């Protein structure tokens, strides 16, 4: 069953007190602080690896013409030269969020301070659940956004979507306006093919293993349980042959695999950023993460000659007084009610639209943003 | 002398190692796979039930 | 409090019994130590469990019975070691016959 949300003004009769039986229930708030602290660490390790703080709110991309030589003659003179130029821009949005709490004088006359600190803690958790949702939603929700900065409307982009300015030409790779990094497997179960196809979406722009780009594959347990079984030159699902072995990391249990007496090269390192790596497949370092929904693969590149950063820029308001979570005084301040507000403002965008991709494992039809991270769906995970 | 060359004579030693195979030992540890999502669920549930 | 649904013990019964603790998270994953107390009538069947061999009622054992250091010796049947870990000879103060 779902958790409850009580959202009225706090009256008498919403009070918690030492029971007739002598139990101090107000001591037993924060019974679940440790389990929340576990999931808070889980959200942090994704946020600090998926995001960076925006210090430059607008990004350019530039295109220029060219010129050519000709063969010379001994009496005549060559043709002249010029350069046309154009430029495009994108940025990051910024949005506003808030919460109220309200108390009657009859609540405040009798309440234990531990009960209002308990509500305050539930609000701090809800703020983290909001920021985290919006970070994942910036990456998973493939729709283009618009934002107003200094009275101009900018585009705010996810990864490549078949929308906006196309990817640049790179070494005979040329791209349509329809080119996209949101894709489907075309099959109901994950292949070795899928990890090989997903990698080509990064590699087609440069961003490659030979360019020194390190890679991460975030996946739900349901996909990693299949990827663990991939063996080089063996058929896996949907008739795909695997191009590579799954290589376990140093943390994994020792397994008696057939046709595997020795390892050529290193095992993948046990962690990537703060996340625990289960193993590798080709150049992917694979991480199991239950915050990735079942049926989705998220491939991200880092470093290399193009210097790929973390995929999502996180934008805050310009005034330092408006940065972070803030407590604001109420409109009701005296009697019979008191109220108050919490607020935060932040937003998001993608700067390096080719440096990650998402695959949804399904038979047919378009990519769907997962409902857990679609923009309309709510303010919690 | 023999002047023969190949990508192997010009190459590098393969940096190979032996990986555990379960032969020629009395017992084999049970292969107990535990992904981090399952460790989080255990640690959260233990801390709730305490 | 449960029944085997068979007149003689399976390796599957030790799996079903383990499941009743693991369903609550009390599990090898969680680092729980496990003790089985049993009568001679049952342990004398459990001693004969071998990985991949069919037992009573068509049950197939997924592990080997590993005898404790105090038990009589056995010849190792295969180049592959037994699937399991050899127990300590005691649990608390009790005498351990083996593991499964």
């Amino acid at each position: 069953t779902a958790p409850v949300r009580q959202e009225g003004i706090m009256t008498q009769g919403d009070l918690v007190t030492v029971t007739s039986d002598g139990i101090d229930l107000n001591a037993l708030w924060n019974s679940f602080a440790e389990s929340i602290a576990i999931y808070n660490e889980a959200m942090d390790n994704l946020i600090q690896l998926l995001t960076y703080p925006v210090t430059v709110p607008v990004e350019p991309v530039v295109q220029i013409g060219e010129t050519t030589f000709e063969e010379a003659t001994e009496l005549g003179v060559p043709r002249g030269a010029g350069l046309p130029i154009e430029v495009f821009q994108m940025g990051y949005d910024l949005r506003h969020y808030d919460k109220r709490n309200a108390y009657s004088w009859m609540f405040l006359a009798d309440a234990d301070g531990r009960q209002v600190e308990a509500i305050h803690d539930a609000v701090l958790w809800a703020d983290k659940r909001l920021v985290f949702r919006k970070v994942m939603e910036a990456l998973f929700d493939n729709r283009t956004r618009r934002a107003n900065i200094r009275n101009q409307a900018y585009n705010v982009y996810p990864l490549y979507n078949g929308d906006g300015v196309p990817p640049p030409r790179f070494k005979n790779n040329v791209f349509d306006e329809t080119h996209s990094h949101y894709v489907i497997s075309h099959n109901s179960v994950v292949d070795s093919s899928d990890l090989e196809d997903l990698m080509e979406l990064l590699a087609e722009h440069g961003y490659s293993p030979q360019a020194g780009t390190q890679f991460l594959l975030l996946a739900n347990k349901a996909e990693t349980d299949a990827i663990r079984q991939f063996r080089r030159g063996v058929v896996n699902n949907n008739g795909a042959t695997a191009g590579y072995d799954f290589i376990p990391s140093p943390t994994q249990p020792a397994m008696m695999l057939p046709n595997a007496e020795g390892l050529l090269g290193n095992q993948p390192a046990p962690t990537f950023g703060g996340l625990a790596v289960i193993g590798s497949y080709g150049f992917w370092n694979i991480v199991e993460e239950d915050y990735i929904p079942p049926g989705y693969l998220v491939g991200v590149g880092y470093g290399g000659a193009f210097n790929l950063g973390n995929p999502v820029g996180l934008r805050q308001h310009a005034n330092p007084a408006m940065q972070g979570l803030r407590i604001i005084a109420g409109n009701y301040q005296r009697y019979p009610l008191v109220d108050g507000f919490y607020a935060r403002s932040f937003g998001t965008g993608v700067r390096q639209r080719g440096g990650a991709a998402i695959m949804q494992i399904k038979a047919s039809g378009a990519y769907e943003c997962p409902p857990i991270y679609k923009k309309g769906g709510g303010f919690l995970v | 002398a023999n002047r023969t060359v190949s990508p192997s004579t010009q190459g590098v030693r393969p940096a190979m190692r032996q990986m555990y195979n379960g032969r020629n030992v009395a017992t084999r540890p049970i292969p107990l796979i535990v992904d981090t999502s399952e460790i989080r669920a255990i640690m959260a549930a233990a801390a709730d039930a305490r």
